């Protein structure tokens, strides 16, 4: 006679949201390595061209270091074109062993449509008595795998940056069904003896990668615009 | 293992404290349970002569005694009923401080003087005993303090020790220990050959070499058994916790205690034609010494004569062939018992003595010999008789033969994270009497002495080295390890996260036992044969649980029964499906909600919980890793739900669990007056979920149509939702159900279902006449399915 | 959670395994002997003469070192089961137990783990003792202790540690020549009860909403 | 190659209610994250904050986006908005990120939490309240993110 019979209808309430597509990124960058005795750094988005660019050894006449790149406030203080100037705050303030990643908000100047003057990007930094390229190469070749959840082929080519030496640009599979992800290449002797470490006794290997350009990769987003304009009909796609 | 310090002190002094050598046992690994004092203090009491004792003059109940101290004569008046010339007592002169600040003065009792106090164990704190004076000794030293002739200054050592440790089962292997943690002279109890005053002997017969290759036998004649055990053996033996009991039984268990070597006594005319050391046949009974009567099995060694079993070899004595108050000779027994052939012997009858444990732990296999003179001594200094010669009966191939060990010094410094010289290693090893012998360049050959069963292996000395340099000395270093960045899938609901979002939902985690009782088990699973343990700890522990709701409802009445009215819980673990041929081990995550929708407050709603309120917790849930769509709800019944409020949770066809309201039935037989709401997932078909693939947005805006829509009171909302999908075109956007009515507006028969339709082109806007077109469609699809009517 | 974090942070996998076991993983793989008090019905619940409930998770560890070869790094969370319960202790409790199966794995490596998991936990920089003990399946064996700061001579047993015994990985097919291991197992509700001041144990498995809701 | 690392067990303290914590109570608690520019139209940043002299860009990429925020909200406004203008009528959204307070001569950049809402207080449904979300509806988010790490009495509302 239990005639308190009900159907199929939907719960009552609210249900969740969900993160922004570039969080869930960082988020799992930062797992990679986090798991493997990794410390996450944080740092100011407003800089002095000494942690920004001397430092990471960018001399004064240096392209980059112009304002046609970079947002300035004054001729020392900056808009950070990079996270690595964080990795020179803790090279400064600790002596090796250093296992850090460095994400967050990043400003370029030279912006348009495949660019914004506005991304993030996680910066890595290991610092020890014994770094080899080996130890590098195996390090990005496992972090790619572990992150786009494949076995894929992993191809490193030569390239420059001022703070690494030897430096790579870093490709995985899918014109010439290859990828560019990341970069790396080993501490710059130069930029340790900046910040106090001797080369001669401790090695260290350096890496960066853009975070809307690995969510854009995973996720299958095409235009990099969507991601600071918020609108719900995106965003609610990443629940 | 319980012992004597001063004892321990006579054969190894650490020349530490008290507080010192405790603390140093339990950080080499012989950790002290308890260190008690043997007796309360006191001053001026000395042992005392009674000469006379005569009736005190003006009092029935007292004595006028002549006591001697051995340079004075005292006149003591003494109540005592004990009090009698020659008695040797504690005399407690005027001056004399006893227990709890009592000061003996002069007294002059019923007209007589009295210069001073006779004791009483209790008055003394030496023991309880207070119905008379502590009669000492007849060979007492008159005019000795009674606390350097009683030994009182003095601590009992209990010691916990670790089955590896049999050796340390005695005052010689402790003594032992000292001795090589201390690096001190060890000087043992000098134990001297007793020589036969006769030559008779008893056979012996090792009719099973392998669980004893070596028996040790020896007549010992005209006893008397009358005459007491010692105070210095009675007190070593109650310092080590062992109460006398015979003057026989008491120096067996003395010598055990002293040496390691558990010993028995035979009354020799229980012995028929000689000791044959032999396996018991199948069905064999023997009486025990304590009246238990053992049915043996092939397994088991025992001692028996010519005609039947006298014991159970290395465990406990029968009560035939024990001594009695006839006993006039003895037929003493030591041998040595393989540890293999008696480990869990002793146990497998319900059974465990002093003697059981130590053969089961190990007991020195030369040891017989000293122990059998040391016995044979004793006995003759207690009750008297003559010795006759050692029978030595021994099996040389069935002896213990431990392979000398081969110890690098490379493994050591490896093990221990630092590297110890050559001359620490051998010295440190030679005081655990180890024989050590150099094996070329930083290697050697280790011998294990007889009385060490646990050492065999490298490690086994390594250890031992660890243990004597010390543990918190060693190096501390951190493990090295070749790391690469790894991390698990991304489109994945784990436990955490699950938990976590419940947490944020309004639930409390609850932990419930996995054994439940049966009858409730049989309310949720009706004919279904639990997994039923062979040893529960009660009946209502004895069923491995088939789902997570008998435990939760149980703490939701154990909260309701506790004035909560509103109660949210949820549980994570495993459900046991099947007998064990077949067994399945699911892990489960489950919750079970009462009471109001909201907490109590201001701005709520006083509404109860329904089941749509559950079903949004188990939706929140499901949507946990992007794959909501892949679930549905069905229409179901489940034995322990409201058949008319249960949902049958599906992904793929494959069953997730069940969301319901607790059957009221059910409800009834628990006493709950309360709805409740259960839910159960297995949790493996809820963690894959899908990673997001981004669809491009429109530049275009949407187009929104509702329809009130009439169907049969009984059509499920998801079938018409279903079937407005299929029939929508490829440009809905969302469709969302915003109103159920079933009122006076319309037939009692019927529902309104009152949906909005909402579209989007993704390359241009959408007319009129397009999407009115496609909402007719829908109408016509539905009339035709579900014979649908618009308001 | 806190205790896997301490772990997971440097490399460890959570290893999870089976609550009813078999006598091989349970016992004989760990180095307790057919005769062994602790097999005996008076301390291990039995469903017939192979099958029974956990004592511990260290099986969970046996199941691994059968499915791989080393490295490994796990730690084992789990409801394990004793036969002998009273008021001090439950017929059902959890505990963690670890396991590190490496080329050059000392004892000093041990003590340094084990010392800075228990800084991490009780995030204090307390003293921490080990002295000499006996466990089977490890040899040489420790019992941890740390001080009276977290409430006889203000020392605290806290957990068991050793050595892994080379008969447990030959049996499990690893060559105890080439890897050496440690093995470390703790009480989740003795560390909860430590942490928080809990006094009775029985607490736990109650379910009070007036004892629950004070660790929100 | 696979780098060697001689590891110590570590953790940071229990009682803390770290940001990756407080994203994912907002998330059950219905809101969407969003991300906005840290460089925001100086008309706007007066809006927020008058008075308040802008740490402003030498060489900004256009004019309205020449002020560093002090503030996660007019950004927070602008995306509310963006999608109120775009049908929308029910938005919740959260940011963190940092504020730039001051002249470079003693500039903080403090990291902030912040979070907008409207429209209705519960999404459009059968069993749902048609009632528009008021201040007690924030609140309770506030509440349930201030009691994250067992220290709500140690908040109060003036």
């Amino acid at each position: 006679a239990a005639e308190r019979i009900d159907v199929t209808l939907p719960g009552r309430g609210q249900l969740s949201g969900g993160l922004h597509p570039v969080t869930r990124t960082l988020e799992r960058i930062e797992q990679c390595f986090s798991r493997i005795g990794y410390e996450v750094a944080e740092g100011p988005e407003v800089e002095d061209d000494y942690h920004n660019f001397e430092a990471l050894n960018i001399p004064g006449h240096h392209p980059a270091r112009a304002m046609h790149d970079t947002f300035y406030f004054n001729a020392n203080m900056l808009l950070r074109t990079h996270t690595s100037p964080v990795q020179v705050r803790t090279m400064e303030s600790q002596q090796p062993p250093i296992r850090i990643v460095c994400p967050g908000r990043v400003y370029r100047c030279d912006s348009d449509l495949t660019h914004s003057p506005m991304f993030h990007q996680v910066e890595g930094l290991l610092v020890d008595e014994g770094v080899s390229f080996a130890d590098l190469k195996g390090t990005i070749e496992e972090f790619l795998r572990a992150f786009f959840e494949k076995q894929l082929e992993v191809r490193f080519r030569p390239s420059f940056f001022p703070f690494t030496e030897p430096s790579a640009e870093v490709d995985i599979q899918c014109q010439t069904g290859w990828l560019e992800v990341m970069g790396c290449g080993m501490v710059h002797p130069n930029v340790l003896r900046m910040s106090n470490i001797d080369p001669e006794k401790f090695q260290g290997f350096a890496f960066g990668m853009g975070a809307e350009r690995l969510a854009m990769l995973r996720y299958g987003v095409n235009d990099l615009r969507l991601f600071f304009d918020n609108d719900l009909r995106f965003l609610g796609q990443f629940r | 293992m319980k012992f004597s310090e001063k004892w321990l002190r006579s054969w190894a002094n650490p020349q530490v404290s008290h507080d010192e050598l405790v603390a140093r046992l339990s950080m080499v690994g012989l950790e002290v349970d308890a260190d008690l004092p043997v007796a309360g203090a006191f001053s001026g009491v000395v042992v005392g002569e009674v000469l006379s004792t005569e009736q005190h003059p003006d009092a029935d109940k007292l004595r006028v005694c002549q006591v001697s101290n051995g340079s004075e004569t005292f006149q003591v008046v003494c109540g005592a009923p004990n009090v009698r010339a020659g008695l040797k007592i504690p005399f407690a002169m005027i001056g004399a401080e006893l227990p709890d600040d009592f000061k003996i003065k002069k007294a002059k009792l019923r007209g007589v003087e009295s210069f001073g106090m006779l004791c009483s164990a209790k008055e003394l704190q030496i023991s309880e005993e207070n119905a008379g004076l502590l009669e000492l000794p007849a060979d007492a030293p008159v005019g000795q303090d009674v606390r350097t002739y009683l030994e009182l200054a003095d601590y009992t050592i209990e010691v916990g020790l670790t089955p590896n440790r049999g050796d340390c089962l005695s005052l010689a292997g402790l003594a032992r220990e000292v001795s090589a943690i201390y690096d001190v002279p060890l000087a043992p109890v000098a134990v001297d050959a007793v020589a036969a005053q006769h030559d008779e002997t008893r056979p012996v017969e090792l009719a099973a070499p392998a669980a004893c290759p070596r028996y040790l036998g020896r007549v010992i004649r005209n006893v008397d058994l009358s005459r007491p055990t010692p105070l210095w053996m009675v007190e070593r033996l109650r310092r080590s916790d062992i109460r006398s009991i015979d003057p026989v039984v008491d120096v067996t268990n003395y010598v055990m205690i002293e040496l390691g070597q558990p010993m028995h006594a035979f009354d020799l005319a229980e012995i028929n034609g000689g000791v044959r050391v032999r396996m018991a046949e199948d069905g064999e009974k023997l009486v025990l010494l304590d009246g238990q009567e053992i049915t043996l099995r092939a397994d088991t060694l025992v001692i028996a004569d010519h005609q039947r079993a006298l014991a159970i070899a290395g465990v406990m004595g029968g009560e035939h062939s024990g001594v009695s108050d006839s006993t006039r000779d003895l037929f003493l027994e030591a041998a040595f018992f393989d540890t293999i052939a008696l480990a869990g012997k002793a146990r497998s009858y319900g059974l465990h003595t002093d003697s059981s444990h130590r053969f089961e732990r190990g007991v020195d296999s030369q040891l017989a010999r000293k122990a059998m003179e040391r016995a044979t001594r004793l006995i003759l200094d207690i009750v008297g008789g003559e010795p006759g010669p050692i029978v030595e009966q021994v099996s040389e191939a069935h002896l213990p033969k431990v392979a000398p060990i081969t110890l690098r010094a490379e493994r050591v410094t490896q093990m221990l994270g630092m590297p110890l010289d050559a001359a620490e290693i051998v010295r440190l090893l030679q005081a655990l009497e180890l024989t050590v012998v150099a094996d070329g360049e930083g290697q050697w050959s280790v011998g294990v002495p007889s009385h060490r069963f646990d050492i065999s292996l490298e490690v086994d000395l390594i250890e031992e080295l660890a243990r004597l340099y010390g543990y918190n000395r060693l190096p501390v270093r951190y493990p090295q390890a070749r790391l690469a960045p790894n991390n698990k899938p991304e489109a994945r609901a784990a436990l955490p996260l699950l938990r976590r979002l419940l947490v944020a939902r309004g639930y409390q985690e609850a932990i419930t036992f996995s054994f439940i009782d049966p009858a409730l088990f049989e309310l949720f699973d009706p004919g279904t044969q639990p997994l039923t343990l062979a040893n529960p700890i009660s009946a209502d522990m004895a069923a491995m649980r088939s789902s997570l709701w008998p435990g939760l409802v149980k703490a939701l009445q154990h909260n309701l029964n506790r004035q909560q009215s509103r109660v949210r819980l949820f549980e994570s673990g495993l459900r046991f499906v099947g007998q064990l041929e077949g067994l399945k081990q699911e892990a489960m995550l489950a919750g079970a909600i009462c009471g109001k929708r909201l907490p109590e407050g201001w701005a709520n709603g006083r509404d109860g919980v329904d089941f749509f309120d559950a079903k949004a917790d188990v939706e929140a849930v499901l949507a946990s890793a992007g794959a909501l769509g892949d679930f549905s709800f069905v229409p179901g019944e489940h034995p322990a739900l409201h058949p008319g409020q249960t949902a049958r949770i599906e992904r793929e066809g494959r069953l997730v669990g069940y969301l319901g309201a607790l059957h009221p039935e059910l409800a009834k037989k628990l006493d709950l007056e309360q709805p409740v709401f259960l839910f159960e997932l297995l949790l493996a078909e809820v963690v894959d979920g899908h990673l997001p693939k981004f669809r491009e947005l429109s530049r275009f805006p949407e187009v929104r149509r509702d329809l009130a829509l009439l169907v049969d009171q009984d059509v499920p909302a998801q079938d018409i939702l279903t079937q407005i999908r299929a029939a929508a075109g490829e440009w809905l956007t969302d469709l969302r159900l915003f109103d159920v009515y079933h009122g006076k507006g319309i037939d009692p028969h019927r529902k309104s279902l009152a949906v909005g339709l909402t579209w989007q082109h993704p390359s241009r806007t959408l007319n009129d006449d397009e999407v009115n077109s496609t909402t007719q469609n829908i109408v016509t699809s539905l009339e035709e399915r579900f014979n649908a009517t618009l308001r | 959670e806190r205790i896997e974090q301490c772990f997971s942070r440097i490399g460890y996998e959570v290893a999870e395994g089976p609550e009813v076991e078999d006598d091989y993983h349970n016992f004989e793989a760990l180095n307790i002997p057919g005769h062994h008090p602790a097999r005996a019905m008076h301390d291990t619940f039995y469903f017939n003469a192979n099958m029974l409930l956990r004592t511990h998770t260290s099986p969970v560890q046996v199941r691994t070192m059968e499915s791989q070869q080393p490295p490994i790094r796990i730690v084992c969370p789990g409801r394990v089961y004793r036969c002998d319960s009273d008021l001090t202790h439950s017929p059902m409790f959890h505990q963690v137990e670890g396991l590190l199966v490496d080329e050059g794995v000392s004892f000093a490596d041990l003590k340094g783990t084990i010392e800075e998991f228990l800084r991490a936990f009780f995030e204090k920089q307390l003293e921490v003792r080990f002295r000499p003990s006996f466990f089977p399946f490890t040899e040489p064996s420790a019992e941890v202790d740390i001080q009276c700061v977290i409430c006889q001579t203000g020392w605290l047993e806290v957990m068991g540690c050793g050595m892994v015994h080379p008969n447990v990985l030959r049996m499990s097919n690893i060559d105890p020549e080439k890897f050496q291991g440690f093995a470390f197992g703790m009480g989740a509700e003795r560390l909860a009860m430590l942490r928080y001041g809990v006094n009775d144990l029985r607490l736990f498995f109650d379910n009070d909403l007036r004892f629950l809701g004070q660790f929100r």
